[PDB]
């Protein structure tokens, strides 16, 4: 959500680590507590045990993912120094996709994961980089 | 004529095509004449 | 961009419209408004099994009029309109003449820029 | 915020839960719905008056006869619902599946 | 100009109120006389170009190009029967139709005054060569062709739009004299390579490049030769036309950022003239023969030098015509048998003893004939990439040498070796094949006499 | 007349409640064309009274 | 017991010679046959191959060519009587220029 | 047109044309027995328009011109080849059931709209009810896979659930080895060809199956074969009868407004005709449906709207 | 029902319509959605099918709690300051909860779980007056009160709207749920320029409601419903076919025909705001949402489905249905390229 | 190896079978009536308190 977003991106980058990974961690375990909601309450898994299996592994996969996206970030920036460059985090969303597809246990479908999941953390930090208002302007 | 005892219509009536051609005609006119107030408006004016 | 002085409410033809040249005969739009009533008269024989190009030709005349007439009347509120967004912007300036400063128009005598040789 | 606003925004909440989540039959849900109604003409009467607000004093009045058409529209559903059926179940709905 | 799109629309109505037996006639004909009157079009001179309103302008670019289009319809108008014949009236007035309107996009694409008419006719070039090629399409998966097709040129092409609208909002109006007048060089920021890819990404899907040249096989070998023809020369030649229209802003970037694409088109030059040397179904050889000489137009776009430019378009023109004529003679070969394959039919030297001169000539032009505008488009580009570096010139020899070799092979699978005599139903040697041929190749002499015309405005 | 045709299994791929059938969706079968479910069942026969010695 | 069809053994091979020993390469009409030879031999060529040829051959030359050959002629001989070099480099005036100095 | 909602409304009513004329009566029997002789003898006893039976060529007798178009259009029936080979690999069975259902419907609808079109009430035969019969019988005779049975009852399911049924029945049993000799005067050895066994399951499923299922709707008046001319016997136990069960009590005006509305645009009929399962016996080539339709417009009468169409006539095309 | 009682109803849904757009006041505008709601009921079950009971089902009850939401956030605005004026709001609560009732009354992706149910199970004729008004009665309303809306909730709205009506259909062979799918598109279409120029979305709404009157009305010119319906189409009529496939490819938004207008002047005062990956987004879901639009095209009008005899008995009658106004529409809605500058018709 | 079936995979496969399975498991919701309240209820939660669009 907005507030810990924003945690996120006042930690700088910068090496201030592993608070890193933990705001990332909390991220992604609020993504899967969304898409945990959806899949809670629009399947019915008959019963609610199953109910809170699907959950727990949702946002633990969700996690998974910001946890190791978090640590290879941290880990580029320790080792090759490189605070600003899209090339970093192009490796740590690959490294988060295909850390997806070893929890999904699936390896062409990690594949595309690392090349989606990369592609995504590029921009995000490509734009974020040079300024890019996000949803709006909203003036005219 | 032709037909197994069954004219729907095709013998031309002479009400409605005769209106839609008196209403064309009227809508003619009335735009000739709006048009030509509007430019002896506009000459009116400048 | 809103209303601007809807005091004077909707009024599909106003007062200053005819204070504006009015569009003429042959001009190019309403041509384009009168060959797609030809094509829609021919379309509308096309659609029952009455042939094509014959026994509509009130059809076909009525429908011509009748976009021409629309469009008409259309290109007048087109002309109304983009009259008055000039006005207001015209205006505009004239209200802060101080907010729009005259940039520096330097002569190419005395600008400097970048080459970027390309080989 | 004159607090027993507070609690009928509350309760207003948890009528509208209770419109939404329903395990068993539809009438229920309905007079949820009206349950709904009620708070809203009970917040709206009380904030006219209060504020001396005599000229558009209409509105409580006049919400309630149009929401109540409203829920014998509802009843009148229901009952075709119910007509065509034995029951009135949110089950034996899951035909025109999607 | 505007007397080139008006009696096109004049064009349009006379296969409608023409009877039966006589439409055919009338068009072909007439669109013929069309041909004269754009011929008359070359008044370009010295300083600037040929530009007469708000609404048109013509370049030396765009002069050849335009009198290729205008030219190549009525060769095609006459090539697409035999296979509509047995076909109904309307449909097929609906078919000519269809190539007119096509036509007269493709001449609203040619003089667009800015490049957002430019866009809004290039996706109208792209609507109807769908559904020409999907209904009469003959082959199985023209379903899986014009769907590839619509869905890469359009999400390749689609955010050309937005940013030809930022280009808009950003400096004034996009018409092509002003943005030559008003350049200026935007640096290296993110976002201005972001622009850049978009532009020259939505055309590269338009050439093909390599990287998604996958639609382009698919769209020759389940295609009427009408649609054929006009893709192929028409089409290609039109994203590259709209590359050299665009590249003239965004100069300061492209040295850090063309680099892979040269790359890719080099090395896909390579591997398309590899796997072309060893297919089967004859059509699709052409096909990748277009692939392996746009990805010799790319480069030559990408290197900015006016012989590049010059070489480019003379590659176009030629290429054009060749793989045009080349179509042609496939689609004579699968009328006489109907296999589209390549080592079935076998012989052709007996039989049909000048259609060889027509093979003959085709495998030449492809193959660099000696003072044609195929060689001399080539071997400019080769000119002009050898000064961008010194050591690209392998690859341009070994695609020259891939080239004549598939070329050659092309002839000698076919028209070379033995008749299989067991085939015994092909007709004797129409006239209307041998006139389609005149129709092609002596303008491409002629061409080959003065090519002072098909060299661009960097003349 | 040498063209290919789609035809009927091609129809049939192109048909049914669904396109894609999956490991559940299959079920979903396809609605009726009249727009119209049959007259099912409950209680045709209305109601009865029993007025014994009461 | 099933077939799935009910058309034709389709197609049918259909050879156009053998009903007009003299036709050119279009359909079983043979009048109009002759009348689109005669159209696309006689406008396709007669009138449109050798009269764009012609018109090509000769017309008024692009970039003003001979015009520019005549005008080089022209400045070459003024420059070479006038004794100071031909092509005179830094074509803008560099006494009208302003440098922004460092 | 004198029809919608305008002359709905100024228009009188829909039920003023009414009673005890304006009937549908329906007379039912076997193949070559129960025929036209009685349907013709109570149209002029009763004072009664007529309908004959649901022809092959019907949809060409009752519009166009009244000459029948030949089987490439009407077809590809073939009764004569039914009746030759009823056991087709070919396919000759269900393409011509599927017709005559098509035939059967446009007759119903001719004739409920000529019963709520000012009357005056009609007789029918061999009507939609025989032509399930047929099929069942058809397919206790071993002659159509089961699910092409399933097919003509779902387009049962579809069609006859929406109309109203007769008033009357009018029910004739004759002997199997009286239709063998009616069949033997009548003489056509195509027809002769036909078989026995098939005959009996039409007849054991038209008595054990239509009349349960009339149960007093339609009102069944069941006779003997020489039950029959004996036109004053018949009128007088139509007389006789009193028009309890059916929905013909209940409509009343809404419901007969809805079916003049809509028996007429008879393409909002004939809409539920083709479902399709693509039943392979009755689909057709995307070619030969090419030529087919192609050579229905060269005719001079079915080429586009004859009321418009040049060299008939009308004189007309405003110039 | 009778004739007259149809012109009475109808009568009614025009003036709730004109009571939505007409009022300063608010009560007078939640009068007019209730009315819009009881007089469009009985459109719907014309029939008498179980399966119009249970979409009209539906429909009450989405229709009844987003009218009840938005009478809640009414009178939220005078808890806080307080007139009955349709103006800009005065909380962020209020203005929030409106948005998400007029979200349930239209139909965002959140809220679009009703439309393709109740679109299936009734007659055409009660669709096509559905969407149709549905969509023209709560833009009025957003149009009047825009300048106090929060920008995520209508951005969240329209990409989801769009994306989710892009991503259903692609299973989905039944036509009504193709175009209700449509309708969510260009719903988010309509939605996501309201804070920048509502000019565009109006403009939009005009487009999209003669689209849809000329979408259904081809398909009133015969009882269709599925696509195996359109092939059958095909081999009775040659005009319906390329009618439908010029009606189809102007819904997926091509640049020589009229549907592409929309979208590009939408795309254009975007992009005057330094808005690039919402107009990149919104128009790659604008490639994807017509691929089901592509594949009608490709069943039913350009090859040739086997078709069923009977088609030979249907051949003697002639069509001889009534269209409301089928061809105007037609043409008027596809060759309106060049009346770009009829974008100032709206003020 | 590197053309037709590998190109074939990177490009079309992947977005297609992607948007296939979007398809798959969006609009195969089965027709109940509690899901879908129950989805408007985790919307207005959603939100309301944890992406907050009042503050
Ligand atoms: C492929 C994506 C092409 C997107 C369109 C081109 C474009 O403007 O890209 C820049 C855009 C965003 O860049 P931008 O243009 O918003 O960057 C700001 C630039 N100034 C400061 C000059 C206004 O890139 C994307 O949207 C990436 C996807
Ligand atoms: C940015 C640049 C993008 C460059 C590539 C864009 C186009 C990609 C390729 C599109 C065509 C793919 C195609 O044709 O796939 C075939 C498939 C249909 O095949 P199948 O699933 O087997 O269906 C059986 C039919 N009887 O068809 C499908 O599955 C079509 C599915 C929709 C695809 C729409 C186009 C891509 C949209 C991406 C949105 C994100």
């Amino acid at each position: 959500a907005k507030t810990l977003l924003h945690q996120y991106w006042d930690i700088p980058e910068g090496t201030e680590c592993h608070r890193k990974t933990y705001a990332a961690t909390s991220i992604g375990g609020a993504s899967g507590l969304v898409v945990s909601a959806y899949s809670v309450a629009l399947k019915t898994p008959t019963s609610f045990l199953e109910g809170v299996a699907r959950t727990g592994r949702y946002t633990f996969t969700a996690a998974a993912i910001g946890a190791i996206f978090g640590l290879t970030s941290c880990i580029s920036a320790q080792v090759r120094e490189k605070p600003d460059d899209p090339l970093n985090y192009l490796i740590g969303g690959c490294a988060g996709g295909l850390t997806l597809g070893a929890r999904t246990r699936s390896y062409g479908i990690g594949a595309a994961a690392c090349a989606y999941m990369g592609l995504t953390a590029a921009l995000v930090k490509m734009g974020q980089l040079e300024g890019w208002k996000v949803f709006a302007e909203p003036k005219v | 004529k032709f037909y197994i005892q069954e004219p729907p219509h095709g013998s031309p009536n002479w009400l409605k095509v005769g209106l839609t051609l008196g209403t064309s005609a009227f809508l003619w006119i009335y735009l000739i004449k709006q048009h030509n107030e509007d430019v002896l408006e506009y000459k009116r004016r400048n | 961009m809103t209303g601007r002085q809807a005091r004077a409410p909707l009024q599909f033809l106003p007062d200053e419209a005819r204070s504006l040249p009015p569009p003429k005969l042959t001009d190019p739009r309403l041509a384009y408004i009168g060959f797609l009533g030809y094509c829609s008269g021919l379309i509308d024989n096309a659609i029952r099994r009455r042939p094509v190009l014959s026994a509509g030709l009130h059809r076909q005349f009525l429908y011509i009029t009748s976009f021409v007439f629309v469009g008409y009347y259309l290109l007048k509120r087109q002309d109304y309109m983009y009259a008055v967004r000039d006005h207001d912007m015209f205006s505009y300036i004239k209200s802060h003449p101080e907010d729009f400063p005259e940039k520096d128009k330097k002569t190419y005598r005395e600008v400097f820029e970048e080459f970027h040789p390309v080989r | 915020m004159s607090l027993v606003y507070m609690n009928i925004m509350m309760a207003f909440t948890v009528s509208l839960t209770g419109l939404l989540m329903y395990r068993s039959h539809l009438m229920s849900s309905l007079l949820c719905l009206e349950g709904m109604m009620l708070s809203l003409f009970i917040l709206a009467t009380l904030m006219i008056l209060n504020s001396h607000f005599t000229l558009a004093s209409m509105m409580p009045i006049i919400l309630l006869v149009f929401a109540a058409c409203e829920a014998a529209l509802g009843l009148s559903l229901l009952v075709m619902v119910s007509n065509t059926y034995g029951t009135d179940y949110v089950q034996n709905l899951n035909l025109l599946q999607c | 100009m505007l007397k080139y799109i008006i009696p096109t629309m004049m064009l349009m109505p006379l296969t409608w109120l023409s009877k039966n037996s006589m439409i055919w006639i009338n068009t072909t004909l007439h669109s013929l006389l069309i041909s004269l009157t754009s011929l008359l079009l070359l008044n370009q001179f010295g300083d600037n170009s040929l530009n007469f309103s708000l609404t048109f302008f013509s370049d030396s670019l765009s002069t050849p190009l335009l009198i290729l289009t205008m030219w190549l319809l009525p060769l095609m108008l006459m090539a697409s029967q035999h296979h509509l014949s047995k076909e109904n009236l309307a449909r097929k007035k609906l078919f000519i139709s269809m190539l007119i309107l096509l036509q007269l996009f493709l001449i609203m694409t040619f003089t667009a005054t800015e490049l957002i008419f430019f866009y809004i006719m290039f996706e109208a070039t792209l609507v109807p060569t769908l559904i020409i090629i999907t209904r009469w399409g003959n082959q199985t998966e023209r379903l899986n062709a014009g769907l590839y097709f619509l869905f890469y040129t359009l999400a390749g092409s689609l955010p050309l739009l937005v940013a030809l609208i930022y280009i808009q909002n950003t400096m004034g109006s996009l018409n092509f004299l002003i943005l030559q007048y008003w350049v200026q060089p935007m640096p290296n920021s993110w976002s201005n390579t972001f622009m850049w890819l978009a532009c020259m990404m939505a055309f590269m899907v338009k050439m093909p490049l390599y990287g998604l040249h996958l639609w382009l096989p698919k769209a020759h070998v389940e295609a009427p030769i009408a649609g054929s023809m006009v893709l192929a020369a028409i089409l290609l030649k039109l994203g590259g036309y709209g590359m050299m229209r665009i590249t003239l802003l965004l100069n300061p970037i492209t040295d850090f950022m063309a680099y892979p694409f040269i790359m890719l088109s080099l090395w896909g030059m390579i591997m398309t003239s590899s796997i072309c040397l060893r297919q089967t179904d004859l059509k699709s050889l052409i096909a990748y023969s277009s692939v392996s000489h746009m990805a010799l137009v790319i480069v030559a776009i990408l290197i900015q030098t006016p012989w590049s430019y010059m070489g480019a378009t003379a590659l176009m023109i030629a290429h054009g015509l060749t793989s045009s004529m080349l179509f042609c003679l496939a689609n004579s070969n699968y009328e006489r048998v109907h296999s589209r394959t390549m080592i079935l039919a076998r012989g052709l030297q007996t039989l049909l003893p000048l259609m060889a001169a027509w093979w003959l000539l085709a495998s030449l032009t492809n193959l660099a004939l000696p003072p044609s505008i195929n060689l001399i488009g080539e071997l400019f580009v080769v000119m002009s990439t050898f000064s961008w570096s010194n050591i690209t010139i392998i690859l341009m020899g070994l695609n020259m040498v891939i080239t004549a070799l598939y070329s050659l092979y092309m002839l000698i699978t076919t028209q070379r070796g033995k008749h299989t005599h067991h085939i015994n139903n092909i007709l004797p040697s129409f006239t209307r094949e041998n006139a389609l041929m005149s129709l092609h190749m002596l303008p491409l002499l002629l061409l080959s006499l003065n090519p002072k015309i098909i060299l661009g405005p960097l003349y | 007349a040498r063209q290919w045709q789609p035809d009927v299994e091609w129809a049939e791929q192109y048909g049914g409640a669904v396109m894609y059938p999956t490991k559940e969706t299959a079920h979903w079968k396809p609605p009726p064309w009249n727009d119209v479910d049959p007259p099912k069942d409950t209680l045709v026969s209305n109601l009865t009274l029993n007025f014994g010695p009461q | 017991p099933t077939l799935r069809w009910q058309e034709d053994p389709e197609p049918e091979d259909e050879n156009l010679y053998e009903k007009n020993p003299d036709s050119h390469g279009y359909d079983k009409d043979p009048a109009v046959d002759v009348w689109n030879m005669r159209v696309v031999f006689f406008f396709g060529f007669s009138i449109v191959l050798v009269l764009g040829s012609t018109f090509v051959a000769y017309l008024p030359d692009y970039r003003m060519q001979e015009w520019a050959r005549r005008e080089a002629e022209r400045l070459v001989k003024y420059r070479e009587a006038h004794g100071l070099p031909l092509m005179e480099s830094n074509c803008f005036d560099p006494s009208k220029i302003q440098l922004p100095e460092d | 047109l004198q029809y919608g909602p305008l002359a709905y409304i100024l228009g009188e009513k829909t039920t003023k044309k009414m009673t005890e004329n304006s009937k549908l009566i329906t007379v039912d029997g076997n193949i070559c027995s129960g025929k036209s002789k009685l349907a013709k003898e109570v149209a002029e006893k009763l004072g009664l328009k007529h309908f004959p039976e649901a022809g092959i060529h019907y949809a060409d007798s009752t519009t166009g011109d009244g000459k029948p178009l030949p089987v490439r259009f009407s077809g590809n029936c073939s009764l004569e080849k039914f009746y030759d080979d009823p056991k087709s690999n070919d396919g000759n069975s269900y393409r011509l059931q599927a017709w005559l259902y098509a035939s059967r419907l446009l007759q119903y609808a001719d004739a409920l709209e000529h019963l709520l079109s000012t009357g005056q009430g009609v007789v029918l035969e061999r009507s939609i009810y025989s032509d399930f019969v047929f099929l069942e019988a058809m397919y206790r005779q071993g002659f159509i896979r089961k699910q092409c049975v399933d097919h003509y009852n779902q387009v049962k399911k579809v069609t006859v659930c929406e109309y109203l049924p007769p008033h009357v029945v009018i029910y004739v049993d004759v002997p199997v080895s009286e239709v063998q000799s009616r069949i033997q005067k009548k003489g056509n050895p195509h027809e002769m060809k036909i078989t026995s066994a098939y005959l009996q399951d039409i007849e054991n499923v038209y008595k054990g199956t239509f009349l349960p299922e009339m149960s007093e709707k339609c009102e069944v008046l069941q006779y003997s074969a020489w039950e029959a001319e004996d036109a004053e016997k018949v009128v007088e136990d139509i007389q006789y009868l009193k028009y309890d069960k059916g929905p013909w009590l209940d409509q009343d005006d809404r419901k007969l407004h809805n079916l003049r509305m809509l028996v007429q645009d008879k393409l909002e009929v004939l809409n539920y005709t083709s479902i399709p399962v693509f039943l392979p016996e009755v689909t057709i080539g995307a070619h030969q449906s090419d030529r087919v339709f192609q050579e229905f417009t060269e005719l001079p009468g079915r080429k586009y709207r004859a009321g418009y169409n040049e060299d008939v006539g009308d004189k007309w095309i405003w110039l | 029902m009778n004739p007259i009682i149809l012109i009475i109803i109808l009568m009614t849904v025009m003036l709730g319509t004109i009571i939505v757009m007409i009022s300063t006041h608010w009560l007078l505008i939640w009068i007019g959605f209730e009315m819009n709601m009881l007089a469009i009921i009985p459109i719907m079950m014309k029939k008498h099918n179980p399966r119009a009971t249970e979409a009209s089902t539906k429909y009450f009850l989405t229709q009844s709690t987003a009218s009840m939401l938005l009478m809640m956030a009414i009178i939220i605005n005078l808890m806080f300051s307080g007139q009955w004026t349709v103006m800009k709001l005065f909380n962020p609560m209020a203005s929030m909860l409106m948005t998400m009732a007029l979200a349930m009354k239209l139909g965002m992706a959140p809220f679009h779980f009703w439309v393709p149910e109740v679109t299936q199970g009734i007659p055409l004729s009660s669709g096509l007056i559905l969407l149709t008004w549905q969509k023209l009665a709560p833009m009025s309303v957003l149009y009047q009160i825009l300048p106090s809306i929060n920008l995520d909730l209508i951005l969240t709205l329209s990409i989801l709207s769009i994306t989710i009506g892009g991503w259903g259909g692609l299973n989905q062979t039944q036509l009504r749920k193709i175009m209700a799918y449509s309708s969510i598109a260009h719903m988010g279409w309509m939605t996501a320029v309201l804070l920048y120029n509502p000019t565009m979305t109006l403009l939009n709404l005009i487009i999209y409601i003669i689209m849809t009157s000329t979408m259904f009305t081809l398909f009133m010119a015969n009882s269709t419903t599925t696509t195996l319906s359109l092939s059958h189409t095909w081999n009775k009529a040659p005009i319906m076919t390329i009618l439908v496939l010029i009606t189809l490819l102007s819904m997926g938004g091509l640049p020589p025909l009229s549907g592409f207008m929309p979208k590009w002047m939408i795309i254009q005062e975007m992009t005057k705001n330094d808005s690039i990956i919402l107009p990149t987004l919104m128009a790659i879901t604008a490639l994807l949402n017509l691929y089901f639009y592509m594949r009608l095209t490709y069943s039913t009008a350009l090859t040739m489905f086997p078709s069923t005899n009977n088609m030979k008995m249907k051949w003697q009658f002639p069509t001889t249905k009534r269209m409301t106004l089928l061809p105007t529409m037609t043409v008027l809605s596809t060759m309106l390229l060049p009346l770009t500058p009829i974008l100032s018709i709206l003020e | 190896l590197l053309d037709l079936i590998w190109l074939e995979t990177i490009l079309p496969k992947t977005i297609s079978l992607a948007q296939m399975k979007m398809s798959t498991t969006i609009t195969s919701q089965k027709g109940l009536i509690k899901l879908y309240f129950l989805s408007f209820l985790i919307t207005i939660l959603i939100s309301t308190t944890l992406l907050n669009f009042h503050e």
